[PDB]
């Protein structure tokens, strides 16, 4: 599990059948609410890549390399050949979509992937409704391998075609995209996949990645199959396809989530009892490799209470190894800044984007600590220092992926970020 | 048997303490007629101020950290067997409460509401049997009447501008419905499973015709009590106020539409207020006041002129010729 | 890249 690659696409161009075309495996769950135009889950696929004097980008199916993103026009390339397909790198594509409702999904599985690919839509209006919104949450978690995955010019008219992408790249000052060059794709016509799908893997090296450090895992899945009227021996833990960021996860590897449910007389944070967890079962995307390489995703099977893994209320819990370097205090500070627009809908008024509502007293707060949105009532918070008030004694490592949500309607907003000391 | 009730903690109360926090009279006119073996669910720091409550019955039940609304009933479930009354905290009380419970007895029903002293709610000609309530934004869709429910019931009267009190005269059928259908929540919003006309045990669904809720609810403070217990100095220009024992009673002040508590340093000169102050309020040296909700642990002297500026706790100010914009205090 | 100019030389002879 060496390198992850993340397609990142904002509102309204389509991210279902184009995930089917070039990545192979599409994302599906139960009571899923899977998409309306683009998806709302992590679109993940299982890949083993090989190149055999061939610029094409094949799948672990070892016969052809095409897709199904258009019904009429098929340009195609030299696919490869059979013969017990090989493995250049332990790579696997992942996706991070761009609505503002998936803050759990868009904030938990984005710092844990390795390479990023930002997409530009092709089914939206002449103003840019959400181009400067859905990698600005990825701004603070500081990914490096980022590219403009240029997507749609097919049904795009000529008046809004060849220059406005530069205006989108200039409009994304809150998005780290100036060091993101362009390797284009096509969501419909998928033209000439041997160079189009080539340097999204071939140009991208390993990221800066630590081999043998602590596995300080923020988990992305905790799912379970124990419906009313179930089997007898489903003793498991977090049944997960789990992307890891740091630390080698071998058999017998140690990893701890220290608070979980907060200890007795719940106003302290730690008691010296580590959480012993031996992860043996590890599914390397088509195989059972118990020795997990850092960075890439692997199918993680832990051993904890099975009752606690049915409904994943644990989006982004810190599971870290021995040597408990995370902090112990309940007075959370941040070094924040503000979102300059109040955008997510397009208009020409500049009226809802008037100001930035700061912290107050007798007034609520919520912010995705990693992907955990807690809060409470405040007492006296100053002007330019962010003092987040909470209720959960959690020995989290670094909340360097936070989004200050704020109510204006049925949906919350985006007003802030921040980096932990 | 009838012999139980409960009050939910949060709506849908730590800082707001008017004379007391939100529990003055609901326990009074809940317990001025019976109800001396009750079960109250609580949630922490507020669970340990239960000696100066001086109630002839207090049974508190805590919970977990960040919970919703139907889970309260689902965790008090294993010990309740009979007629149940569940309240909330968004309440003044200004009515003889025997009438709602006696009409709830009078149809042998399972439901009730309080809708008296944006907002739409319907009930028939007798004033007793309902359909559903309509709010300002969840009803972005316009309004839908079912066919048979209007085919049988001739008229309906939509009401315009009263307030909810979130009372529920209620019994075991719907709490069994809540424990078996656990994922169904939002007790304020679980009206839609009412089913007057479409069962795990003929039905009867039925109704009858407060605070502003973020935390404050202060503007309704001008309310008489059904003060008299104070060290009477009897020299102020006072009207429409209240105070408790062990309080400082000085001189040289006017008073109208104010409030005072116990152990508050009011001895030196002041003027009229139109402003409520809790316990532990220190005011001195000629203070004209306007529009202030002073909570506990307050101190000011030597030229304080409050003009439309409510307060909080930990008041640290002495001199401010105030403009009418409210601020943090 | 040669693929944008490849499309404008090759594939847009039949496309709108």
């Amino acid at each position: 599990a060496t390198i992850n690659i993340g397609t990142i696409g904002h509102v309204a161009h389509g991210k279902s059948t184009v995930v089917k075309a070039i990545s192979g495996v599409h994302t599906v769950r139960f009571k899923n609410e899977l998409e309306r135009n683009i998806t709302i889950k992590l679109g993940y696929a299982n890949a083993k890549i090989y190149k055999l004097d061939d610029p094409s980008c094949p799948r672990p199916e070892c016969y052809r390399s095409c897709g199904s993103s258009t019904p009429d026009e098929f340009p195609t390339d030299i696919p490869g050949t059979k013969g017990n397909f090989k493995l250049v790198r332990h790579v696997s594509f992942v996706d991070c979509p761009g609505h503002d409702i998936l803050m759990a999904t868009m904030l938990n599985g984005a710092a844990v992937m390795d390479a990023a690919l930002l997409l530009i839509a092709g089914n939206e209006s002449c103003p840019q409704p959400q181009t400067s919104e859905h990698l600005a949450a990825i701004e603070i978690m500081k990914l490096k391998h980022i590219l403009i995955l240029q997507n749609k010019i097919d049904l795009v008219k000529e008046s809004q075609a060849k220059e406005q992408y530069e205006q989108i790249l200039a409009f994304v000052q809150g998005t780290v995209a100036e060091g993101a060059p362009i390797i284009p794709i096509s969501a419909q016509l998928k033209y000439n996949i041997e160079v189009v799908c080539e340097y999204i893997v071939k140009k991208i090296p390993v990221p800066p990645r630590d081999f043998t450090s602590e596995p300080r895992l923020i988990v992305i899945r905790s799912f379970d199959v124990n419906k009313p009227g179930c089997e007898v021996d489903d003793l498991k833990g977090g049944v997960a396809g789990g992307s890891i960021l740091k630390g080698v996860l071998k058999v017998g590897q140690e990893i701890e989530v220290r608070p979980g449910i907060v200890s007795k007389d719940s106003e302290g944070k730690l008691m010296c009892k580590p959480i012993f967890s031996k992860i043996v079962s590890l599914f390397a995307e088509h195989n059972d490799l118990q020795y997990a390489a850092p960075g890439g995703l692997i199918g993680v099977g832990t051993k904890i209470d099975p009752t606690l893994c049915r409904a994943d209320r644990m989006v982004g819990q810190v599971l870290g190894a021995v040597g408990a370097l995370p902090e112990i205090f309940t007075e959370l500070e941040i070094s924040y800044f503000l979102l300059r627009r109040l955008l997510g809908v397009r208009t020409e008024g500049d009226k809802k984007a008037a100001k930035v509502q700061k912290l107050s007293k007798n007034e609520v707060l919520m912010v995705n600590i990693g992907s955990l949105s807690t809060g409470g009532r405040v007492s006296a918070v100053k002007a330019d220092l962010g003092k987040i008030v909470l209720t959960n004694p959690v020995c989290t490592e670094v909340g360097e992926k936070i989004a200050l949500s704020r109510r204006v309607e049925k949906h919350w907003r985006l007003i802030g970020w921040g980096q932990i000391r | 048997m009838e012999f139980q009730a409960v009050v939910m903690a949060v709506g849908g109360p730590l800082l707001p303490v008017g004379n007391k926090p939100l529990i003055w009279y609901p326990l009074n006119l809940l317990e001025r007629v019976g109800f001396e073996e009750v079960i109250v669910v609580t949630t922490k720091a507020l669970c340990a101020e239960f000696k100066m409550k001086m109630k002839p019955d207090i049974v508190c039940i805590p919970d977990d950290a960040d919970m919703g609304t139907a889970d309260s009933l689902r965790y008090i479930y294993p010990k309740l067997k009979t007629d149940v009354l569940v309240l909330s905290c968004d309440l003044i009380t200004d009515v003889a409460l025997h009438e709602v419970v006696d009409l709830f007895r009078a149809y042998d029903a399972s439901l009730a509401m309080l809708m008296r002293k944006r907002d739409f709610i319907g009930v028939d000609s007798t004033g007793k049997r309902l359909l559903f309530m309509a709010n300002e934004a969840d009803l972005d869709e316009e309004l839908v009447i079912k066919g048979s429910i209007l085919q049988k019931h001739p008229r309906i009267r939509f009401h315009t501008g009263l307030v909810d009190a979130h009372l529920y005269c209620l019994k075991k059928y719907i709490v069994d419905f809540l424990m078996e259908n656990g994922s169904i929540t939002s007790i304020r919003s679980e009206l839609i499973p009412y089913l007057v006309r479409k069962s795990s045990q003929s039905l009867d669904i039925y109704s009858f015709i407060a605070p502003y809720d973020a935390c404050w609810n202060a503007c309704r403070g001008d309310r008489w009590e059904d003060s008299s217990a104070q060290i009477v100095s009897k020299h102020l220009v006072g009207v429409d106020s209240l105070i408790g024992p062990e309080t400082q009673i000085g001189e040289k002040s006017s008073i109208k539409r104010s409030v005072i508590g116990s152990s508050c340093l009011i001895k030196d000169r002041v003027t009229i207020t139109n402003c409520l102050l809790m316990n532990s309020v220190t005011v001195e040296e000629g203070s004209n006041i306007q529009g202030s909700v002073i909570c506990n642990n307050a101190v000011i002297e030597k030229g304080a002129d409050i003009k439309d500026c409510l307060i909080g706790s930990g008041q640290r100010i002495e001199a401010k010729a105030k403009r009418v914009n409210e601020v943090i205090v | 890249d040669y693929t944008y100019e490849e499309l404008l030389n090759r594939v847009f002879n039949i496309m709108r």
